[PDB]
């Protein structure tokens, strides 16, 4: 199966900037070009959801409320994806997980990173 | 399929009745005339008003260019492509014949002579434009076409104002190319129209059916190529779209 | 039935108004006049707000052949015509007669002379076509405009969108067939206008109360026989629409 | 209100500089000119436009004759009138005031010769029609579009597409309209010009906040007593769509 | 993104292709041209079809200047402005090197002597107005575009109806300011044309890529600071409009 | 209060025709003017539901799936309210009431009839 | 009642072709010329759904995700209704039901048959 | 927090008018400019509705049934809010309240007045 | 993973006897001990429900409405499942799929079989 490792992330005052990345394992180059790359983020006590993610196509998504100030990168042939944060606000303090999405035909498989601490405070 | 192929041979009869009848009768009358812009605009009315009239039959082509550009964005089904097209020119040709029937009342009326609103390019272009114009035009606005129509018919389009759409895209189509082969985009069109010229018409009639025809599946390719999103990118969206 | 005689009356006072209007006042203006397709588009809007406007109240006929029509289609009740028809014709009336005041403000106008835009066949055609023409081209158009009245007021049609097809087809009508008959399909809308011009329109007036009737009970027809979807039909389409 | 009052301020604006700048600096244009046609389509435009624009904002209205006529139905309080006209008349005045200097980059023009498109009837109408032609023609016009804006902006008409209706009744009032007094139903765009005008055109406004103002009310007196369904009604045909 | 600036460069293609094409094969037709009206109505036609086409993908732009005026109104990201432009301009200049080739089918045809479609001022003129003229037109109707795109894709507006109002907003903006300066008021449209014609339209180009964003900045920040309603005015709305 | 006392109704055959009546009692002839006067319906085993009104103003209304059948008549000096019904089918069969609705401004108040059997068996 | 035989079916490997067939007994011709023909499919632990029929009138109806593969045909004299496929996948693996569908004015009345097993595997 | 003062209501007959005020203490005026002032209103058994309000632009807004007959001011330099009614119903009758609205970024916020009782009785 | 192979089945006559089997592969004895190995069966237009079971620790559990009739075995060593049907009923008339329950200590998987045919027509 994939395995996903993240870095990046920390302390950081409002209006800063941050750099997360995320490297897959353990499976192929073809494999993983026809999945999709992205980042959800978890703040405390919500939901689990997706800010951003490049589809297998490389077509940068964003989720609206970060659209402006969030920029997803994918690297095909590194098998990476990262994420970059400018003028961050206290609603982005979070852990972000890093997420793959691979469709199997009836329905879709997630795997999951270990996740990583943003917090934002001034 | 019965029904269906009712609906698309009474919606190509409405196009060619309505079109070319307002440019053999109307178009060129004598001080109070419709023009160009007129013809322009009863082509572009019919297909709007037969689409929402029977769109939710048959689909609402009523074009043989449209069913072939549909089937190669993978949006209509091979077997079914044959029919609809034979519909769609039995309802050109009797719509067609009726009219001469009635441009036949007025004294004076020869449609040889005047072409009955025939296609043609070259020597037979309204304003004698060379063969390489008429293809790149042909060419262009039949992918046009079909990129709208394929466009304005996605799931994630505004539902119900899709025959506005490609209604005024058809009024579009001829306001821009009437002068240089007067507007074909259509083969069924082209041959019932050419069926009675009964000269020129037909020899050039075969232009008019590679030419749109191939258009159209350029259209559907780009479409189903460069813009339709992928079932990852729908559920990427999807998942993006969700309150957390 | 009050509140619906009523918006018939107004619905059809306005479509005469407006068209006939257009057509007396501003079709022939010099250097500036709308000319045909002006008055194609002002017949087209009259219907279009009408509808927009008193649809919901009334159903927005404010035509008899439309009435009949829809009778014969199996979606108006027999009881209710005479009514409806009354009332429409009354308001073409009013119209007309407001309308020759206005037309009387400016020196030199003759409603005998000019005809005040009254319907005509053979020698009283714009153009000069035979009965035989305008007897096909009216039976033709009446027929689709009622098809195209049934199917956009499907249960299975686009919501709303109603009026805006069936004021273009309107104008689509008027576009193709001024030439040949001046564009009636409307019996109530030829008597207002043949009554003020007293002369050889009231002659001719029978015509243009037949062959638009006709017509549109034969439209009403094909969409009762080939194009509605039966019980079973519709069962069937919900089954086959299921998620499984 | 403030919000309100921009908005009505702004739409005015749009209406008198896009009908009238379209009247002055393109209708009679040398073999390429847009006519009464076009005038008239522009106008329709613009509300159109702005409707869809800031109707959500302020109700659209850009004419001190429709808010009257709307208080006048009973669909909008009195202590907001006077406000809203207010803003309405400005606005027209500023649009005015920049067509005449974008009038004035083209040698030979002269306001006070060519009318600067301002309202007149008698011996300053655009086809010499008198003064009784004009009030008929006004009054009728004006009642008939506050007829269809209350129709299109109730409850049970279809929703989104008023500003629709809307626009294009006032292109069909323009094209029946124009020949007899240049089509004003609208006392702010009458007054916008008339200042710039200069001579005559102030004479006769008078004539253009009476006839225009009382047509509206009539407008609404209409559909408030005779087409409007009361509570009882209401509650009736609710009663009469349940399923038992 | 890649989907993104494909749909804009399809769009901006569509654009140019329709509206120049229009104004340069048929505008001037002998006995039978469509016009400056009909140039105006393709124009409309062309952003309302590719709109309800692609706007779900990219939201159609196909103007810098309305990118450009959609990020001053606080509704467009930065970081993705350049590459739209890009886009866009890549799109016209396509569309026109097409064009070029098919005008090159008919004899006579002289691209710098016609001038091609193209915008200017003064001396190049339709109209021969001044530059003052040109840049308050301009100015005025660049502002008012973005305003109506502003109001018309606002949370509060009728759903869906955004490309009909966008694309009527153009037809009447052309319908308008043609006989000026042959309505630009979209950057991308002006250069791909001015690069064909070669002469004075390169020498006149920047003043249509300044006076038109110009505006459409102005246009966003109206909308931005006068008419948009704040958080809490929208939560009061919503307490407002509860039952009690 | 209002008295509702009916009249007609019995057993006719498919296809054939009848006539209800209802006349209004114990209420001014001004007062029952502001007020619609209606029949309502009960099918063995349904609900009791309108199939055709008559409103203060002398509007008459019908639902969808009887009208073109039945024809609602009110007299207003009389006081009484009328149903014809035409071509008579095997749905039609119930017990038909004579109804009475009156505007309380904040509510609408309902007075019913004794109710009259119509039986349509071949 | 009506009778419903079916036949046809077994084992195909994905792309190939199948035919079904059904015959109705215990009715007249003119009686099931007024009902519809159809066949329905249940798979694996879901639903029993329509996948095609054929109305009273001939028209031929399909649903979305099986039109192009599938080709319904009924014979009015034999009574008979068959099913052609073509181009089977994985998630065409089911059991399926010959149905008759009868018009009873307020209500529909179904008709099934025994099922036939239509397994797909490579 | 923020401290609100009412004044005005009493008994009217109907067709009469009223002026309520409400004052604002505890906090300083450049604090309340970013605030909306309104009124909310309870009739006997149902809910406490706003009716009119004063956004922190100075745009005034007014509930649908009221909007014709209520005329809402806003004194920012005084810190004030006052309501006038005129034509007054007998649904007019109600406890008034005096109401802040205050934005928090990612809620509103709430201050209530005492409360105030207007009858309209005749 | 593991692999699941029925056997028996077909058609029997009411109160006749049948005895269905399930095999499975892939999958060490060991590992099988851990999970429960039971029978599912899906009539024409129903659920798809479990009728017996035996659990890892040999406990035989059954449907209320099928005990007294059906008896399941279970041999461990030759990792096999036996379902014997006596006194066959005609609702017995189903598709029978031999399944495989996994604990997997925050959830649990299910293997199935292919799934055989039970048909009990007199
Ligand atoms: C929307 C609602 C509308 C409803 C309307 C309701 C009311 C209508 C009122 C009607 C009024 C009637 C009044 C009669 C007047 C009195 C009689 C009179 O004067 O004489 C007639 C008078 C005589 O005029 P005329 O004959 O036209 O005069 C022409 C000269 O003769 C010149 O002659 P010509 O040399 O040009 O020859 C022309 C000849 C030409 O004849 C031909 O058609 C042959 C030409 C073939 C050539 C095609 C070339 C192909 C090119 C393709 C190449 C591709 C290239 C590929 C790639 C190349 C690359 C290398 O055409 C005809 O004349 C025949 C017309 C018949 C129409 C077609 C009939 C369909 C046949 C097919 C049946 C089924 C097919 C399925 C097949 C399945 C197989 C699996 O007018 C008529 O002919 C009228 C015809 C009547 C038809 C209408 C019938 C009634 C209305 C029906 C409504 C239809 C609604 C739409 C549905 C359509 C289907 C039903
Ligand atoms: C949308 C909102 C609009 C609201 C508007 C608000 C503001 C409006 C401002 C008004 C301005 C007023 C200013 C007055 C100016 C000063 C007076 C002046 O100069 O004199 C008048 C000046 C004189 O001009 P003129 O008399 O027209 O001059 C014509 C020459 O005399 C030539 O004479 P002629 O020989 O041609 O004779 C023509 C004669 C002709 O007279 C006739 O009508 C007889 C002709 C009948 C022949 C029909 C032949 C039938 C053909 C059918 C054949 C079918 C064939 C079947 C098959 C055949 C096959 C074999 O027609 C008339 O003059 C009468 C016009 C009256 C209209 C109709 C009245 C309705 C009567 C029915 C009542 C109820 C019926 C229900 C029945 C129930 C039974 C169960 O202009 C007028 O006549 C104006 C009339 C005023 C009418 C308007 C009233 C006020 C506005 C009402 C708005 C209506 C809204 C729509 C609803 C409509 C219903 C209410
Ligand atoms: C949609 C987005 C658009 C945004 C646009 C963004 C970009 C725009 C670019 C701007 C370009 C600027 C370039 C400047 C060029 C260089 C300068 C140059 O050459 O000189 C100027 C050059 C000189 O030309 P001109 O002066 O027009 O030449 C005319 C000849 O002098 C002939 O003279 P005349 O004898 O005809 O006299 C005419 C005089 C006439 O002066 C008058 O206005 C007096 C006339 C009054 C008579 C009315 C009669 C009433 C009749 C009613 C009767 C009813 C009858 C009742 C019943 C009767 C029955 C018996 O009018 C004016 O010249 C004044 C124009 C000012 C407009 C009105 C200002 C509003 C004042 C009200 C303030 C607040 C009121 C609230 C009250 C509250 C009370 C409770 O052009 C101008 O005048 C331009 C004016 C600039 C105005 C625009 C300002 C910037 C843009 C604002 C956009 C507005 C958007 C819409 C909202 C509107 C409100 C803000
Ligand atoms: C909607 C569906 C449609 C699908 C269509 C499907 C079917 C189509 C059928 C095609 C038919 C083909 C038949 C061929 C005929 C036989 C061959 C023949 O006769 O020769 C050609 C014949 C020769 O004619 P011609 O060369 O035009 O003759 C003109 C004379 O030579 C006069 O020469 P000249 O002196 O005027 O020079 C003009 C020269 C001019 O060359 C230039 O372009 C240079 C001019 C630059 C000046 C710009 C000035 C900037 C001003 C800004 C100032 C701002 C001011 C700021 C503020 C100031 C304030 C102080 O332009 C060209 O000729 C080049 C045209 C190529 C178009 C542009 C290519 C894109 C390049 C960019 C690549 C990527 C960029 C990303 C960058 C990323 C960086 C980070 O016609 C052609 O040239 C046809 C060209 C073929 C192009 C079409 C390709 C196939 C169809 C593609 C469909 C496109 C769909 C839309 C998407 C667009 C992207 C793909």
């Amino acid at each position: 199966e994939v395995q996903l490792q993240e870095s990046g992330g920390g302390l950081v005052q409002p209006g800063g900037s941050l750099r997360l990345s995320c490297t897959a394992s353990g499976v192929t180059i073809s494999a993983l070009n026809a999945m999709a790359m992205g980042w959800y983020r978890q703040a405390p006590g919500e939901r689990r959801v997706m800010v951003a993610a490049v589809s297998e196509r490389g077509n940068a998504m964003y989720r609206e409320s970060v659209q402006g100030r969030f920029t997803v990168t994918r690297d095909f042939t590194n098998k990476m994806v990262s994420l970059q944060m400018d003028n961050l606000k206290p609603e982005d303090t979070a852990v972000y997980y890093c997420h793959v999405l691979e469709d199997r035909v009836d329905s879709f498989h997630d795997y999951w990173g270990q996740g990583t601490q943003v917090t934002v405070s001034s | 399929m019965f029904r269906k192929l009712a609906a698309e041979c009474f919606g190509t009869f409405w196009l060619v009745f309505g079109g070319c009848g307002s440019a053999v009768l109307a178009a060129g009358f004598p001080e109070l005339g419709i023009g160009f812009a007129g013809v322009a605009l009863a082509f572009g009315l019919t297909v709007l008003t037969m689409a929402f009239a029977v769109g939710h039959i048959s689909g609402g082509h009523f074009n043989p260019a449209v069913t072939i550009g549909l089937w190669a964005g993978g949006r209509f089904p091979a077997k079914e492509v044959v029919g609809y097209v034979i519909a769609q020119v039995v309802g050109g040709i009797v719509a067609a014949a009726l009219l001469y029937l009635i441009a036949s009342g007025k004294t004076g009326f020869d449609a040889a002579a005047s072409g009955f609103a025939s296609n043609g390019y070259g020597e037979h272009s309204p304003g004698g434009y060379s063969m390489l114009s008429a293809l790149v035009v042909e060419l262009v606005l039949s992918a046009g076409f079909l990129l709208v129509i394929h466009g304005a018919t996605d799931k994630f389009a505004p539902a119900g104002f899709a025959p506005i759409a490609i209604g005024l895209a058809l009024t579009l189509i001829h306001l821009i190319s009437i002068p240089v082969t007067n507007t074909s985009v259509n083969p069924a069109r082209s041959t019932a129209v050419a069926i009675f010229q009964g000269g020129w018409a037909l020899e050039q009639l075969w232009f008019f059916w590679v030419v749109p025809i191939v258009g159209g599946i350029i259209g559907g390719l780009i479409y189903r190529t460069l813009l339709r999103a992928s079932r990852l990118e729908e559920e990427l969206r999807r998942r993006l779209t969700e309150p957390g």
